[PDB]
């Protein structure tokens, strides 16, 4: 349910969800994705 | 001394920043105010847009993009002679044109008619023609800001400002699919025209004397020559010859 | 290989539609002794005209006497004087446009207010009297070339 | 003669009636003046010529003099509200 | 020479279909690689020897009180590669670019230094000093990519291909231009009559020379001449000019008792009888005032200039006078006999001009014109910048006494080394703008726009950036043409169809293809014995022919002999033979110039030989020996040089040029067919391609750069010319191939617009989009409180319960028109989020988050990186562009059901005007388009290279001789039916396939309209914009057009009655439209009128009469009552 | 790495191999309609490693499944009476190989 | 990037010739033979192939692969 | 009226500050005067010095 | 269109102003340099007090009982103790 | 009238020249050797020796 995000340099997640940090508390590195929700959108192609 | 300056003078003063223009700028700016504002100003009721090189609109015809000949309007009080333009002009609006965008309401009151619905727009067309409601407005009724039609006629000019034929007028047509102005090839030589990126100037009078006052002194059917020695200025165009020959 | 009423350049050339007679001659058969403002091409120190030719010829290369044409290919060294020319052209060009720009915007700073009362003598905008007949008489050039 | 041969040496010429305009009023009182300034200068409306350079010098000729403009030049009957005598104007119904 | 020993002949595709196309190779490419040597290369060379001889120069320098001579200075200063400040833990302490642009920050460097606290001679203490930071050149010796094969790249994900060569602040990359300054180490003549006016009796003559020295600042030189018969000096130190006779500098300089002087500085011209007199005259001016002896001219000068040059009042007069004289008099050569030497060479050259016996040498030449790299102002730069940190803790020093605290003698060092004086500022500021602020002008004369933004657009872009001289800004309004007409003699040293037309046209030239600045010094260390050791003499020995004929012999900045009359050639071919088999320590970037004696006005005569850096430099192939050769722009101007094999004549030409190609630059070189085309078509386009959108770049997940534009199905185009595969363009494409039937089949088609079908404009015709990737921080405002971005615990208006994550933030994927929000973010001990709409009207979709992190540490994130994509197809009104300049338009779509069909049942999909190329001289559209049918129909990609087709078998003939064989009409052209009537047609058509790059807005295209709407405030008019629809400006042209048509009824109707009309009300008595103001009768007991005007000023009256005034009338009125100016107006 | 828009334009172009005469124009509006003015399509292709690969990793086939997604991945599927209406084998894009 | 599907000027689908010209390739024919064994006779429709640039092959190997 | 012994002052409505959004951006002329008003009262003051 | 300007303009006058009439014509003296208050207020006898037109439109001009929408304004003056040259005519005033 | 019966073109025919030409054109261009010894002898005054 809750966010969730990538570590960049070495792709592990990190789900931030308190006040806290920006690291990858493993990974090192830092610095941070999204991630994609399946959802439902209408897109034409015409 | 440099208090009263400060106030007169931004100049006269001593150096600040952020300096507070007084009457010396704001009526001697780097160009002076006179010469900025008192005989021409920051109008509505008129464009600007990029043009394009193309032929089937007339030598005395520029085609307008539906921009502009949908959002621009014209004033006409609705007597029982313009009954269906009007009308329908009021039924449209600035969604589709022809249309009316806005009405001036009896007692001169504009009617904002962008945003209303359908059953509004027929009320105020069957409002149109309601004769005078009250006492001191028997010779007027709703005056329909209306949208330019084909019968009108639109104002050019070219920075800088050259001559006569620097400001030329031409009849008014619609075309939808258009992103850029349209203009002739061979009346490049009324306003010294490059075509590859400068800018035009789109106008529209309010009143039938600007109108007209366009279409005849201002045309290029009785303009036909350059005053100057008295030859032609819209010849025909180049690409309009080999045909010829 | 067509003459007129054929040749499709002919007839934009010969008719008023395009460009002039000898843009077509830069074309076929000649480019033209090159000329940098009137002085045939510099020279450098010790004497070479571009570094390939010995100092002080005499064929008339060393000038700017392009033979080659557009159809064929200009040998290497005469493209370097061809740019030369065209570059020289365009910078007097732009500084000439400026200036007679400038030129309008003193003469615009001018006379204004004379008009042509119903007396048909040019009067001022004060009361004031300049003259008597506009010019000789009334003809402003509307089509004076055609009285 | 000398302004045609001055723009005949391009090529260009204008008709022989704009030369023979601006004689007559470019020298009309005896004196030859120029019209950068000076001959200009002599211009019944301080409000063109407060359109020309700069407001403010011309804006202290018209405060130093005191002249009721007659309201017929461009820039005063322009700049009050009315139409003016240009062009179209010089008349009504 | 070797480099180019392996051009491909003649393009091919074989490549584009291989399994190994994908797998990275080990050996990054080789050319395009070295096609950035000088940058690295000269940074290189900077911080790892450059401050090594540029530290120990900074005088000895803390002078504060109590008769004490501490003399601290450094002993070693060095920077190390860019680590991390110590993170929680981090797991590799190392920072690669990457990571460098996605937060916006800089990559920088870490400084040291090394004090010796001598206390009053070495006594105490050696204290590391942690100076700041500096930048650094991505892939020099100090970055962390030093030394990667492709896969540790791309693993890193950096691009495969890189280049390096520039710096990174807050994500730009900022590149260092060369400029142009004189020649090093050179006695220039010159004439000018702006030096007339200085002081008295000055003449026009004179000559020059620019010096620099290992640790590389720069000093002027001038020596006029006087028509009295003296000659002077004329220096500046510091920001001042000073003045000097030659008799004190040829005095105080050495010992050396004076008719010395006088016999060696009049070399064999005795027969003179003016000049050896004005010789006499100025060694006497120089003797009787003061001084007999060279200590006592030293106390002289000492005593005369220590007032101005600043030296500690502690020193002697004759000490300031020394140390003077070795900082601003012939630096590069670090002695004093030489120094002599220089001098007389200098005023022998400056009389013999005087005199009339040589010729003037132009200084504006690329003769006498070298450039300045990027390391040589970082350098300077930094060694400038040291002594302000020196005397920065002077004061810091001075601030102890000043305070009257405790001034301490020592272990005080660690407290007083802490100032607030850091060199972090003072380098970002010269980058993040171009500006110099300093103290010196470092030999330069001006000092901003130094680094330009590189953008990123294109791949041209880049390929040109990093290739592109400049003759520094200041020489722009100037009109003489001189400064713009190629010299004849920039043959193969610069482009002539590359300059940038526009306002900075002529000059912002770009190098050829094949030279490379020197920048490998070398150690010359045995040079002159190996010149000693043949025919030349000693510098001041017994010549055994030595008087008017004889040739001096410079060394880069040395006297070293004398040669003869017989000799000087064979010297010079002798080096020429030990420079080509590279024998003996004889570099081979080294010029060999003799310059023989006219005995007419002519070059000054010598023999100059140089090692210097900073010089252009190309290769040619000698017809002596087999090798190749390098030859430096002065030695051009004599040598014979044979371009094609049928001229080369036997005896008189020496030289090969390699390949005709040369003559042009690489971008220039990316044409096709390009001798044909006539040259303003050729500059047009080099200015063009340069503008275009193609495929950027890979990794679309590095860069959070602020404009991509990308082009979907980017096409290989069929006919190439050889040097598209040598640089392996392919990799990135720039457009995409089109049909062009070329007929006048609707009119439409004229001044360059254009018809393209609409069905293949439905199929896909290059179809665009862009990424514009906004970036926030909610630290920019400072706030109470924790606040970080999040959408609050607060019942969101339940729009945002679904267009908005939690987190607050869009779902990637979403859509917005706007109205829309961007973000939210929840302060804390608030409650309220405060959004952010979607401000911009236009409509895009959301690619990927990025959420960066403090700079180091923890960090409450704010940090957003969010990066939409938006797309974006060929409307109407939007550009095309050939390879040739000719500039089309989109004019209108017009279906395929229409379009003309051919024989074989095709259908063009672009028409094009023919009215052109009468005017246009486009004759390689017709070859090329001709080649792109040939190719296509048979299958092989045809060579486009230019000066191959001679006149003999010429273009058309052999190119037409294809179609032929192939079937087609020899001409290029084939039948074609309507599409309305379906008619045939008379006259044949000419088709063929022409590639076709889009453009980008060169302006943004958008429109603006304005009927009514919301207008200004205190004027009431309407505003512009064209984001809240801005209407129409009327500035001093159209205002005077409209004074000038004569029409006073359309003032009335548009400035009167649409800007600013307001009905206004006046009073009739005082008649000031101040006044008077609406009434609000009370229906109460007190029985007052309806509604009626009044006023205060005249409060016993009320009679008020109704004015149409405009409100910029109304403005313009207020500021006259502001300042002291009331209206009156009759009433 | 094919952004949606993209993949969306580029499936239109795909050809129907059904019956044009037996459906009604969309009457307007109405995204859902009826059976008579519709087909419905399916695509689903989650994609994942090779169980047991060998050592070479030569070519992706053997290092792979499901990387080229072709159209034989997609499926019909039938709207109410659709099945009744029509028999197997028609409903199905035209090449089974259009990458 | 990746094939597009029908042609430009004329219409033709040609998003699958692809796979077979790389085979065809394999089997070495100079491509004039290749492009006619695949049965594409108008010109231009084999400018789509003979010149095509393959962007996803070359793309991919920066992957978030895991 | 050579010299400057009378400063008018202006209306308000011809005077007043503009508004951005919430924010009240002052006018410059009102600040003008304010200036002018604090050197009289400093001349005031000197004079009764 | 139907409706049409009325007043009629023949000819303006130029002329020179004494203090005199300024100095009569006054209805307040500004005092205070504060142009406004917190708390709405702007100012006793200052440069925005009311007498010299209404704002904060609740309040009402002094001397005016029409309110906010209806003004234009009004004029005074405030006395200086010294005197100090006329920009405009200086340059005659020097030259005088 | 174009867009019905007839069309126009800027073939490459109508550019090329009939090969008659070129054996003449040929043969001038040859003639440019001593063009300068005559200029420069009569510039100078000396016997064209």
């Amino acid at each position: 349910q809750p966010m969730i995000y990538i570590c960049g340099e070495c792709h592990t997640e990190n789900e931030i969800k308190s006040r806290d940090p920006i690291r990858c508390r493993e990974c090192g590195y830092r610095i941070m994705y999204k991630k994609r929700t399946k959802r439902l959108v209408v897109f034409d192609a015409r | 001394q440099s208090h009263v300056n400060i106030v007169f003078d931004s100049e006269m003063d001593k150096l600040m920043m952020d300096k507070y223009p007084g009457i010396r700028q704001i009526l001697e700016k780097k160009e002076g105010l006179f010469r900025k504002h008192m005989m021409g100003k920051r109008v509505d009721y008129a464009a600007r847009s990029v043009i394009c090189p193309d032929m089937y609109i007339n030598t005395n015809e520029i085609g307008i993009p539906m921009v502009f000949a949908t959002k621009l309007t014209y004033p006409q009080p609705v007597t029982p002679w313009n009954v269906q333009e009007l009308r329908q002009a009021v039924i449209n609006g600035p969604n589709v044109h022809p249309g009316a965008s806005m009405v001036i309401n009896e007692d001169g009151s504009r009617t904002a008619l962008s945003a209303v619905d359908m059953t509004q727009r027929e009320a105020v067309a069957k409002q149109l023609l309601t004769p005078a409601t009250g006492a001191p407005k028997p010779q007027g009724t709703k005056i329909v800001c209306r949208h330019v039609k084909n019968g009108d006629i639109l104002l050019l000019n070219r920075q800088p400002t050259l001559h006569r034929p620097s400001i030329q007028a031409h009849r008014a047509r619609i075309l939808p699919e258009e992103k850029v102005l349209r203009l002739h090839y061979a009346n490049c030589k009324a306003y010294n025209a490059d075509f590859d990126g400068d800018e035009m100037n789109a106008h529209f009078p309010q009143s039938e004397l600007g109108r007209a006052e366009a279409y005849v002194l201002a045309c290029t059917d009785q303009q036909y020559l350059v005053p100057k020695d008295g030859q032609p200025l819209a010849g025909l165009i180049q690409d309009h010859m080999v045909s010829g020959a | 290989h067509r003459q007129f009423p054929e040749n499709s350049l002919q007839m934009m050339v010969q008719s008023g539609a395009k460009g002039s007679t000898v843009n077509t001659m830069q074309i076929s058969c000649l480019l033209g002794q090159i000329e940098l403002e009137g002085r045939r091409p510099p020279l450098m120190a010790s004497g070479k005209s571009l570094p390939c030719f010995e100092p002080y010829e005499f064929t008339p290369r060393a000038g700017g006497f392009v033979t080659g044409r557009f159809l064929t290919g200009i040998k290497p060294p005469e493209f370097f004087f061809h740019c030369m020319a065209g570059r020289e052209g365009l910078v007097d060009t732009a500084v000439k446009t400026s200036r007679s720009g400038y030129l309008q915007r003193c003469i615009i700073k001018h006379l204004e207010g004379l008009v042509v009362q119903y007396d048909l003598t040019v009067r001022d905008s004060d009361g004031s009297v300049v003259q008597f007949l506009y010019g000789e008489d009334g003809l402003d050039i509307p089509k004076t070339q055609f009285l | 003669k000398e302004i045609k041969d001055v723009f005949a040496v391009y090529g260009i010429a204008v008709d022989p009636r704009h030369l023979s305009l601006v004689a007559d009023y470019m020298c009309f009182e005896g004196v030859y003046k120029p019209l950068n300034r000076f001959g200009i200068r002599s211009n019944s409306s301080p409000l063109q010529q407060m359109t020309f350079e700069t407001s403010f010098q011309f804006l202290k000729q018209a405060t130093m003099l005191g002249s009721h403009d007659e309201l017929r030049s461009p820039s005063a009957c322009l700049v009050v509200g009315k139409v003016v005598r240009g062009g179209t104007g010089l008349f009504e119904l | 020479g070797s480099r180019w020993r392996n051009l491909p002949s003649g393009p091919s595709l074989k490549h584009l279909t291989d399994p190994s196309y994908g797998i990275p190779r080990e050996q990054q490419k080789a050319a395009l690689q070295e096609l950035t040597r000088a940058h690295v290369e000269s940074f290189n060379y900077a911080v790892h020897e450059g401050l090594g001889l540029a530290v120990q120069a900074i005088p000895p320098f803390e002078f504060a009180f109590k008769d004490e001579r501490i003399s601290f200075t450094i002993l070693d200063a060095v920077i190390s590669p860019p680590t991390v400040p110590k993170g929680t833990i981090c797991k590799e302490a190392n920072v690669y670019p990457a990571e460098c642009r996605g937060r916006r920050s800089t990559y920088r460097g870490k400084l040291t230094a090394d004090i010796n606290w001598a206390v009053n001679g070495i006594s105490k203490g050696i204290i590391k000093q942690f100076l700041g930071y500096v930048p650094i050149m991505v892939k020099s010796k100090l970055c962390n990519l030093r030394n990667l094969p492709p896969q540790a790249l791309i693993e890193h994900h950096e691009e495969a291909e890189e280049m390096g060569g520039y710096f990174i602040i807050n994500g730009i990359e900022k590149v260092i231009r060369m400029l142009i300054m004189p020649r090093r180490n050179f006695p220039i003549a010159m004439i000018r009559p702006k030096w007339k006016t200085r002081g008295p009796g000055y003449t026009q003559y004179g000559v020059s020379m620019h010096c620099v020295r290992e640790e590389h600042s720069a000093v002027n030189m001038n020596l006029h001449y006087l028509e009295n018969g003296t000659v002077m000096l004329n220096f500046i130190y510091r920001k001042e000019l000073f003045f000097l006779p030659l008799g004190f500098a040829l005095k105080a300089l050495v010992s050396f008792s004076d008719y010395q002087i006088f016999q060696e500085l009049i070399k064999g011209k005795e027969d003179d009888s003016f000049l050896r007199n004005s010789v006499s005259q100025m060694l006497r001016i120089v003797m009787e005032e003061g001084c007999s002896t060279q200590k006592q001219v030293l106390n002289y000068l000492g005593e005369c200039f220590r007032v101005k040059l600043n030296v500690p009042d502690w020193y002697p007069n004759e000490q300031a006078a020394e140390f003077l004289f070795n900082q601003c008099i012939c630096i590069h050569l670090k002695s004093n006999t030489e120094k002599f030497y220089m001098l007389c060479l200098m005023t022998r050259k400056l009389f013999a001009l005087a005199k009339g016996e040589c010729m003037e040498d132009n200084p504006d030449s690329l003769v006498n014109q070298e450039v300045l790299t990027p390391g040589q102002l970082f350098l300077m730069f930094l060694k400038e910048k040291l002594e302000g940190w020196l005397v920065s803790i002077k004061i810091a020093f001075d601030k102890k006494a000043q305070k009257t605290s405790v001034s301490m003698n020592t272990d005080n060092l660690m407290r007083i080394f802490t100032m607030g004086i850091d060199l972090t500022k003072p380098f970002e500021y010269l980058f993040a703008t171009g500006n110099l602020r300093s103290k010196t002008g470092l030999g330069l004369l001006q000092d901003s726009g130094l680094c330009v933004v590189a953008d990123k657009l294109n791949f041209i872009r880049y390929l040109s950036h990093f290739r592109c001289v400049h003759r520094g800004a200041d020489f722009a309004k100037m009109r003489t043409t001189t400064v713009r007409r190629l010299l004849p003699e920039s043959w193969g040293f610069l482009c002539p169809v590359h300059t940038p037309d526009g306002e900075p046209c002529g000059l912002m030239n770009h190098l050829t293809a094949v030279c490379e600045v020197v920048t490998q010094f070398v150690y010359t260390a045995s040079i002159p014995a190996l010149l000693c050791n043949l025919g030349v003499t000693p510098i001041d020995g017994a010549p055994h022919r030595s008087y008017s004929e004889c040739y001096p012999v410079l060394l880069d900045g040395v006297m070293v002999g004398w040669v003869d009359k017989d000799l000087a050639p064979g010297i010079a071919d002798s080096l020429r033979h030990f420079k080509v088999l590279r024998e003996k320590r004889i570099p081979p970037w080294m010029e060999v110039v003799l310059i023989p004696m006219t005995g007419k006005p002519s070059l000054y005569p010598g023999l100059f030989l140089f090692t210097t850096p900073c010089r252009l430099v190309r290769p040619v192939q000698n017809l002596a020996l087999g090798k190749e050769e390098l030859i430096g722009t002065m030695e051009q101007i004599f040598m014979n040089v044979a371009i094609f094999e049928d001229e080369v004549f036997a005896g008189v030409t020496t030289h090969q040029e390699l390949f005709p190609h040369s003559l042009l630059s690489v971008i220039a070189n990316f044409i096709p067919f390009s001798d044909h085309n006539q040259s303003p078509r050729n500059m047009y386009q080099c200015q063009m391609g340069k503008q275009t959108m193609g495929f950027p770049l890979l990794t679309y997940q590095d860069r959070s750069d602020n404009k991509l534009y990308r082009l979907q199905t980017p096409q290989s185009p069929l006919v190439r010319p050889s040097m598209y595969d040598y640089y392996d363009m392919d990799n990135y494409p720039i457009g995409t191939n089109a049909i062009v039937a070329v007929i006048s089949y609707t009119g439409y088609d004229m001044e360059d617009a254009m018809i393209v079908n609409k069905a293949s404009w439905e199929r896909g015709f290059a179809h665009g989009s862009v990424y514009k990737s906004e970036f926030i921080d909610l630290s920019e405002k400072i706030k109470q409180g924790d606040s970080s971005l999040v959408f609050g615990i607060k019942p969101g208006d339940p729009r945002v319960l679904q267009k908005l994550d939690d987190d607050g933030l869009p779902f990637i994927g979403a859509k917005l028109q706007y109205g829309d929000p961007y973000y939210s973010y929840l302060n804390l001990n608030t409650g309220e989020s405060f959004v952010m709409y979607y401000k911009s009207k236009e409509n895009c979709v959301v690619d990927n988050i990025k959420v960066c992190s403090n700079d180091t540490g923890s960090g409450k994130f704010k940090c957003v990186c969010i990066t939409m994509r938006v797309p974006r197809n060929p409307t109407i009104g939007d550009k095309f562009a050939s390879r040739h300049g000719q500039k089309g338009i989109l004019s209108r779509l017009w279906p395929a059901e229409d379009m003309p069909f051919t024989e074989s049942g095709m259908v063009p999909d672009i028409l094009f005007n023919p009215h052109g190329f009468p005017s246009r001289m486009t004759i390689g559209m017709l070859i090329e388009s001709m080649a792109g049918k040939s190719a296509a129909l048979h299958g092989l990609c045809h060579d486009a290279t230019p000066f191959i087709f001679s006149e003999e078998n010429s273009a058309l003939e052999y190119f037409g001789e294809m179609l032929k064989a192939a079937g087609y009409n020899f001409y290029g052209t084939e039948r074609l039916y309507s599409g309305i009537s379906g008619l045939e047609l008379e006259a044949d058509i000419f088709i063929g396939v022409v590639y076709y790059q889009r453009l980008r807005h060169m302006v943004s295209d958008k429109f603006q309209v304005r009927t009514t709407g919301a207008r200004d405030r205190v004027t009431n008019q309407p505003i512009g914009g064209r984001n809240v629809q801005g209407g129409i400006r009327f500035g001093e042209m159209e205002r005077d057009a409209l004074l000038a048509h004569g029409t006073s009824f359309l003032l009335h109707d548009r400035l009167f009655n649409c800007s600013d009309r307001s009905v206004a009300h006046v009073c009739v008595k005082c008649g000031s439209l101040l006044s008077p103001l609406l009434e609000k009768p009370p229906p109460s007991w007190s029985a007052m009128r309806n509604r009626k005007y009044n006023c205060t000023l005249c409060s016993r009256s009320d009679t008020i009469d109704t004015v149409s005034v405009p409100y910029v009338f109304r403005y313009f009125v207020a500021e006259l009552a502001a300042m002291n100016i009331k209206v009156k107006l009759d009433v | 790495i094919v952004q949606d828009e993209i993949l969306a334009h580029r499936l239109g172009l795909i050809p129907i191999h059904a019956d044009p005469r037996l459906f009604e124009y969309r009457n307007q509006g109405d995204e859902e309609g009826t059976e008579i003015d519709t087909l419905q399509f399916r695509l689903q292709v989650r994609c994942t490693r090779n169980p047991h690969a060998a050592k070479d990793s030569s070519d992706p086939n053997e290092l792979y499944v499901n990387h080229k997604v072709y159209t034989r991945h997609m499926t019909w599927i039938p709207l109410g009476n659709q099945a009744d209406l029509f028999p197997e084998g028609t409903i199905r894009p035209v090449h089974d190989d259009i990458l | 990037m990746i094939i597009p599907v029908r042609c430009f000027t004329c219409g033709k689908i040609v998003g699958n010739k692809w796979e077979a010209y790389l085979g065809l390739l394999q089997a070495e024919y100079t491509e004039g033979d290749a492009l006619d064994a695949l049965g594409l006779k108008r010109y231009c429709c084999r400018r789509m192939l003979l010149a095509h640039v393959d962007l996803i092959e070359k793309l991919l190997n920066y992957a978030p692969l895991e | 009226v050579f010299f400057l012994d009378f400063l008018v002052v202006p209306p308000s409505r011809y005077r007043p500050v503009s508004r951005l959004g919430d924010q009240m951006f002052t006018n410059g002329q009102t600040v003008n005067l304010q200036a002018v008003m604090k050197d009289v009262v400093l001349i005031r003051k000197l004079l009764a010095l | 269109s139907k409706n049409m300007p009325w007043r009629r303009l023949q000819g303006i006058s130029f002329g020179m102003y004494s203090a005199e009439e300024l100095k009569k014509l006054s209805v307040k003296s500004i005092t205070n340099p504060r142009y406004l208050d917190s708390l709405g207020n702007p100012s006793a006898n200052g440069l925005y007090d009311l007498a010299l037109g209404p704002a904060d439109s609740k309040e009402v001009c002094s001397t005016c009982v029409q309110d906010f929408s209806n003004c234009s304004g009004h004029l005074g003056h405030i006395e200086l103790p010294l005197t100090v040259y006329n920009p405009l005519l200086f340059d005659k005033l020097y030259l005088l | 009238y174009l867009q019905l019966y007839r069309g126009f073109t800027l073939g490459v025919e109508d550019i090329l020249v009939k090969p008659k030409a070129d054996v003449k054109r040929q043969r001038i261009i040859e003639e440019s050797t001593h063009c300068g010894p005559q200029a420069v002898r009569a510039a100078l005054n000396l016997p064209e020796a």
